[PDB]
């Protein structure tokens, strides 16, 4: 093939330019994201029967909903949390690659199938299926700074003013809101209500009748009457639009004559439907948008054009209004994927660089600063082809190919140069020649880096995402690498390249190349010398082998796993959770001082603080409470003392001295639709009748059992909530029916008065607003304040609850979860350090085993992947063995020579471990990558050491020893090249300190280790093995 | 209240012996109330901890004791089928005919639940079958509504 | 320009001490490996 | 797929209209064929379980588990749930002057889960230290809660 | 039974604010009419599977 | 596959079954699929042989 | 017209509009692939400007 391009270089210029084009288009035509779809697609149908307790929705939806979860497809596992706030949140997760659209829609539809089997309270509230698995790209904020508006009026501002434009912006998908828009609050007063002799339900009645709207029909309608001229629409009463029309509702008329109306007995008000949930920044009332990013869509572009048309706004909000920007992690990818770009400009320069200071010619360094960014294009062409973005995993991916792009074309133009020099040819000839030598080789080494990178794209689970995107990435660019090496690389080197006559190495062109020319060889010279004089005796050193083999396998198994590094992404969260009966006043004095501590220790670090009171990642009550602590650029954060590692432990440190709270602060993860993926997760189950307090007790045993063995478990936990006191009535029905009182008043009351009813809707400035009755806080807040609330008997005798209440305390839980239609608790927890979660999950399936009868267990989250994917690795790296070794006994054509390629891989494996052990990594994804680049680079120069060797004894009928000693001499050249380009373009990834510290070091770390040790190794170790085996066999 | 309070609540809610002795060595107030006005004897009845009522009642904890409604660990140690706590609580001075803000009695519960050996040692220590709820309801006529025939017979 | 010319200085700076660091790691393995035969 | 969702979506335009002692019960959609895959079959080898028992058993602690497993289209069990069974007695009705229509009446009243609210909801006063659900009503569990019933 | 500004503030642009989120969307139309009866249209790019 | 998925949770809810309760299997259509498919491969052995 | 009042293209005119912004690259791409692939049969980069 590479024949038919050096007499048609136009033909393969041609070529080139189409891919060029092609990438271009795909990279203005790509999307762009942190990363790309890994969390297997979750669906949660989310409800709220307001004014409940947790037994009560778990009895009257969540059951039946889970009942009725039936005949959906690929269905993974199912959970339910239900809370005493009223809200109930079954998460269906399904297996990956599911189409959650189709999904959604199954789950959607089978609950419009039981909707009529729940109360008319959530019928009316309303069930909603979202989409969880994908999580907010930015959050905005609405801050007053003025005359203090509640932060209702902020959250009505948002919906009507700054929710339809932000959702018509372009890339903007789902977009929630934190608050609520406004709702007419009716706070009633029992003792204004006993003077008219009233209840609630007069109240509710009276709403329904006065607040409705009516069919009336129209004048002159259908069949009409001969002779009409004229039709025209009736429009009778309709809804109501203010509080004064609320106010002036005909309650009663006193026997006097005197008619009674709302404005008496009942305050009116324009407020939030929920108080639940508060929210400040910085000590300010907020409110705030949640905003998703669309399926195919650029991060960075979206962010832009919201904050754009945020700035359109601000002329139209009142004095007083300012956007703020909390929870804003596009800032994070954008630097990220700027300094990979970086590192790919960086690395084309120094090939350029490294070429010229080998080859002394700037003609010949053209050359691969013209091949690289073709195969980079053609890979965002494959990306956009097969529909991938461009994110941390592919760009990382295209940092590592890099390497094997420079590799290849290095290969091709120093074979040419080193012939055109012995042998004083032409371009041409040379290039042939050349191509004949290297074209089968380059072949079998694009067979063998498939067969290394493919298998890794068939992991099951989140992981196998990861290694999806970074196998085809990778192998997208190698494949084109060879075509470029085999069609342009050649057309190029036999035009460009200026012929040189014979004899004309290097010696002389006094100065600093003049210099690196002897030194070199001086140094191949002692190189050279070394391998013959290791030849031999090769005993000596396949027992340095077998010690090196040894110390790899100690290395691999002292090197403790991991999922992904922790980053800096600019916020971090912090968590507060109180002791059982706490209140919102509690926990927001709480968040005050969290607040105070950021903004006055960490003032130099830190830009805000959203405090949310109400929601808590484990709980919704006054008890719990989370902040956004979101900090400044990282060029204003110079230092590791100013990172998010050391102001997380000096946070834990100083909450450590908070009395009556749990206060932690924890770095925001990555990938942030998983969790923290420590690999263990933990659900007791009963499978068999047993209720809360014999499950709630076989938990604390098995929590006690697990105490017992902190060398391989640690911090095991639940993560569900501690049963709280409950305020208990007694309702007796033999007096309630001898005063003559109907118990649906009696529930109606209660219930209305203490939890609140929604009654009707009115329509306010335009919109559908609702109308919720409850009453005024002074008269719910103690025991002591239920005789004050009386029910209208028959007879028109009004009737103190105290006269049937019975009203006593007792324990009950305020949230309640199940597992797969079953009562359960879970439990998290941790591997000790120094093993592996195996070990601490086969102990916690033991300790269960010694459970009580019908308790038993079950794996959630990473744990779940955690046990499909870990018995893939071993098999599909034994098939990528197998199919290595064949495609080499087919390059040699022989059994047993191809072992000589099949020995270098521990050579750069080692170096890769002691790199990782020395900076204290991981053996993290990144890691894994890096390791199977290295020995994929190993495997090129292994390769085309051993073809050199074997064309020259059969063809000029070389032997043995002479043979593989003009091979190393040969080759030494190009392998010094490929290794030192690609150190020097990962150096950065290594020494970095920043945005992506992580990743870039967890890569650059091995990748250089394994670089160094390869290069160092193979050119000492190849021959050895060549020889061995020519012998042995 | 005061910190020692507070830790030896949680202790007996959630029903540790050891730090309720080592707390106890620390003068904690074995009195100490929550926010609903329970104490560490009302937790230990509910949740059935026998050894930690010994303990207590052993370094001076007040056994007719009441919460915001007047229900003391009696009431609770009734009717939840808890035996060996009701005779411990009885051998200490305990008033096995109180009654709540409601006018309620142990023999009113332990009825409700249908528990025997709790109704046989109460009346053992003067247990007034005769007395009358709120409503006007004793002993005997919670058994009857609740079909019961032993405890009525018991109870006549 | 800036950046570019501060990368390339980089380069040009870092690429001949990591090729002496490499050559004398070559030379020290070359001669371990002589007088180990 | 498609075709179920198209039937689900037509179906809704037309459940409104259906009695509500049908929607209680449940109206099903499925995409299962026309012969049993299989039968599993549960038996007691001790004679102490009756028909009613072995397949509540089933029903509550067997069925709703395999309705999900990735295949299956629909389950046909061979028996029926447990439910409480009210057999009325028009005698002994009629000497107490009652009807059904009070039967139903005082189960659909005193068989009830109330939503109570809770002590120190939002909106609260300043200094409330205390906040607790309310709980005035469960549905009952038992033969003689049922009875108790007045 | 329901004027058109009725419906166009309780049903119609309640249900216009989601649909701006979808995916491969060119256009869409509202119609709110005076018997109540309303009709929204969206129109998505050519190539889209319906 | 659903047949084996059906059997496996079955086997992961039989150790809580009271006493006497056992699983019976009076109708599988997946045995023959199975021994039919087996049999086939061993003609096929049978015929690499001859 | 007045200030505030904008206008827009839908239906049959949205895709003529479309098509009228379509043709200047189709005539461009469909050239530049013409100029490419001559000098592929042709090796040569003047036969194709002719």
């Amino acid at each position: 093939m590479p024949n038919f391009f050096i007499d048609r270089p136009i033909f393969a210029w041609v070529i080139a330019i189409i891919i060029m084009l092609a990438g271009g288009l795909a990279i203005l035509k790509l999307p762009v994201a942190q990363y790309p779809t890994i969390a297997p697609p979750a669906v949660t149908i989310s409800a709220s029967y307001p004014g409940a307790d947790a037994k009560t929705v778990q009895d009257t939806v969540t059951q039946v909903i889970e009942q009725n979860m039936n005949g959906i497809d690929n269905l993974m596992y199912m959970s339910s949390n239900s809370d005493s706030t009223g809200t109930v949140q079954i998460t269906l997760t399904f297996e990956s690659g599911t189409d959650a659209d189709i999904a959604q829609v199954q789950v959607q539809n089978k609950l419009q199938l039981a909707m009529p089997l729940l109360p008319q309270e959530v019928q009316q509230q309303g069930v909603s299926v979202e989409k969880s698995s994908s999580s907010f790209l930015m959050v905005v904020g609405v801050i007053n700074t003025d005359g203090t508006m509640t932060q209702e009026d902020i959250s009505d501002y948002v919906a009507a003013n700054m929710k339809d434009a932000i959702s018509r912006t372009s890339g903007v998908g789902d977009v929630q809101l934190f608050g609520s828009q406004y709702a007419m609050r009716i706070w009633m007063n029992p003792n204004e209500l006993n003077k008219f002799q009233l209840t609630p339900v007069d109240v509710i009645t009276a709403i329904k009748a006065q607040n409705a709207q009516v069919a009336a029909g129209q004048l002159g309608g259908t069949p009409p009457v001969k002779g009409q001229q004229l039709n025209a629409s009736i429009i009778a009463q309709t809804r109501l639009t203010s509080t004064e029309e609320f106010g002036k509702i005909l309650l009663k008329v006193n026997q006097d004559g005197s008619r009674v109306l709302l404005r008496d007995v009942a305050k009116i008000e324009l407020g939030g439907e929920n108080y639940d949930i508060i929210a400040e920044f910085n000590g300010q009332p907020a409110s705030g948008l949640g905003i998703k990013l669309a399926t195919g869509a650029n991060a960075l572009d979206t962010a832009a054009a919201i904050r754009a048309e945020l700035a359109k706004m601000e002329p139209f909000f009142p004095s007083g209004l300012k956007i703020v920007y909390p929870y804003d992690t596009t800032p994070f990818v954008k630097i990220s994927i700027h300094e990979v770009v970086k590192t790919l400009v960086e690395a084309i320069i120094l090939v350029f660089l490294v070429m010229y200071l080998f080859l002394q010619n700037f003609r010949a360094t053209l050359i691969p600063t013209i091949a690289v960014p073709v195969v980079l294009l053609g890979t965002f062409a494959v990306l956009a082809a097969f529909g991938f973005s461009i994110n941390t995993l592919t760009m990382f991916g295209m940092v590592l190919a890099i390497g094997l792009l420079v590799d290849d074309a290095i290969v091709v133009v120093e074979n040419v140069e080193r012939v055109m020099a012995e042998e004083g040819l032409p371009p041409k000839e040379a290039t042939r020649k050349s191509m004949g030598q290297i074209q089968g080789a380059l072949v079998g080494i694009a067979m063998v880096l498939s067969a290394v990178f493919v298998p890794m794209a068939f992991f099951g689970g989140s992981t196998g995402a990861i290694y999806r995107q970074f196998s085809i990435t990778i192998v997208s660019a190698m494949a084109l690498s060879v075509l470029v090496a085999l069609i342009l690389t050649p057309a190029l080197c036999a035009t460009m390249l200026k012929p040189i006559a014979k004899g004309d190495h290097g010696e002389g062109k006094k100065g600093f190349f003049g210099w690196f020319n002897r030194m070199f060889e001086k140094s191949t010279h002692h190189y050279t010398d070394s391998v013959g004089g290791i030849l031999r005796s090769t005993g000596r050193y396949l027992v340095l082998y077998l010690i090196i083999v040894v110390g790899m396998a100690y290395l691999f198994v002292r090197l403790p796993s991991s999922f992904l590094p922790d980053e800096d992404q600019g916020v971090f969260m912090t968590m507060v959770q109180l002791p059982a009966g706490a209140t919102q006043e509690r926990t927001q004095k709480v968040l005050n001082e969290v607040t105070h501590y950021y903004l006055t220790k960490e003032k130099n670090n830190v830009e805000s603080v959203f405090a949310v009171n109400g929601f808590g990642f484990a709980g919704r009550g006054q008890n719990t409470g989370i902040a956004f602590v979101s900090l400044k650029d990282w060029a204003d954060r110079p230092g590791e003392e100013n990172k998010v590692e050391a102001i997380t432990m000096r946070a834990t440190r100083a909450f450590s001295q908070i009395k009556d709270a749990m206060v932690f602060a924890f770095n925001l993860p990555a990938i942030v639709e998983l969790g923290t993926a420590t690999g263990f997760d933990f659900e007791l189950i009963d499978q068999a009748g047993l209720g809360h307090e014999k499950l709630t007790q076989a938990r604390n045993q098995l929590l006690a059992e697990a105490a017992k063995h902190p060398d391989m478990l640690t911090s095991v936990r639940p993560n569900g909530l501690e049963d709280t006191p409950q305020f208990k009535i007694d309702i007796d029905q033999e007096k309630a029916q001898a005063l003559g009182v109907s118990i649906n008043d009696i529930n109606t009351t209660l219930g209305a008065a203490w939890g609140g009813s929604y009654v009707n809707d009115f329509i306010d400035r335009g919109r559908v607003k609702k109308v919720y009755v409850m009453s005024e806080a002074k008269y719910r807040m103690l025991p002591d304040d239920i005789g004050d609330w009386y029910v209208r008997a028959a007879d028109g005798q009004m009737v103190p609850f105290s006269a049937f209440s019975s009203s006593r305390w007792e324990y009950g839980s305020p949230r309640l979860e199940r597992y797969n239609g079953l009562p359960s608790m879970e439990i998290l927890g941790q591997a000790a350090p120094g093993k592996s979660t195996g070990e601490a999950m086969e102990l916690m399936e033991q300790l269960a085993s010694k459970l009580p009868t019908g308790v038993g267990y079950d794996w959630t989250g990473m744990s779940y992947q955690e046990r499909l994917s870990g018995n893939q690795a071993p098999s599909l790296y034994a098939i990528s063995l197998i199919v290595v070794f064949l495609c080499l006994a087919a390059l040699y054509e022989s059994w047993s020579i191809p072992f000589s390629v099949m020995l270098v891989v521990p050579l750069g494996v080692i170096g890769a471990l002691l790199a990782a052990t020395f900076r204290g990594l991981t053996n993290d994804v990144y890691f894994q990558v890096g390791l199977l680049t290295t020995i994929g680079l190993s495997a090129k120069n292994a390769i085309l050491i051993v073809e050199f060797a074997k064309d020259l004894m059969d063809k000029e009928g070389k032997g043995l020893i002479e043979a593989t000693l003009d091979a190393v001499r040969m080759r030494l050249r190009p392998i010094l090249m490929t290794s030192l380009a690609f150190i020097l373009g990962v150096m950065p990834l290594v020494i970095s300190t920043g945005a992506g510290s992580g990743a870039q070091n967890a890569v650059g770390t091995g990748v250089m280790g394994g670089m160094v040790t390869a290069t160092v190794l193979a050119i000492f170790f190849v021959p050895v093995f060549f020889v061995v085996v020519r012998r042995r066999f | 209240g005061s910190d020692l309070g507070k830790k030896l609540l949680e202790a007996a809610r959630a029903g540790r012996d050891d730090e309720v002795r080592i707390l106890m060595a620390n003068g904690a107030d074995v009195n100490a109330a929550d926010v609903v006005g329970w104490t560490p004897l009302h937790l230990a009845a509910y949740w059935g901890h026998l050894e930690i009522v010994e303990v207590l009642l052993k370094n001076g904890a007040d056994v007719n004791a009441y919460d915001t409604l007047g229900s003391t660990p009696l009431h609770l140690a009734a009717h939840f089928g808890h035996l060996e706590i009701v005779e411990v609580l009885l051998k200490n001075g305990a008033d096995v005919n109180a009654k709540d803000d409601n006018g309620i009695t142990p023999l009113h519960l332990a009825a409700n639940r249908g528990h025997l050996e709790i109704v046989e040692v109460l009346l053992k220590y003067g247990a007034d079958v005769n007395a009358q709820d709120k409503f006007g309801k004793t002993a005997f006529d919670i058994s009857i509504n609740n079909g019961n025939e032993d405890l009525a017979e018991i109870l006549q | 320009m800036l950046e570019l010319l501060k990368s390339l200085v980089f380069a040009v700076i870092m690429v001949p001490v990591v090729m002496a660091i490499i050559l004398g790691l070559i030379y020290g393995l070359g001669e371990v490996f002589n007088i180990f035969s």
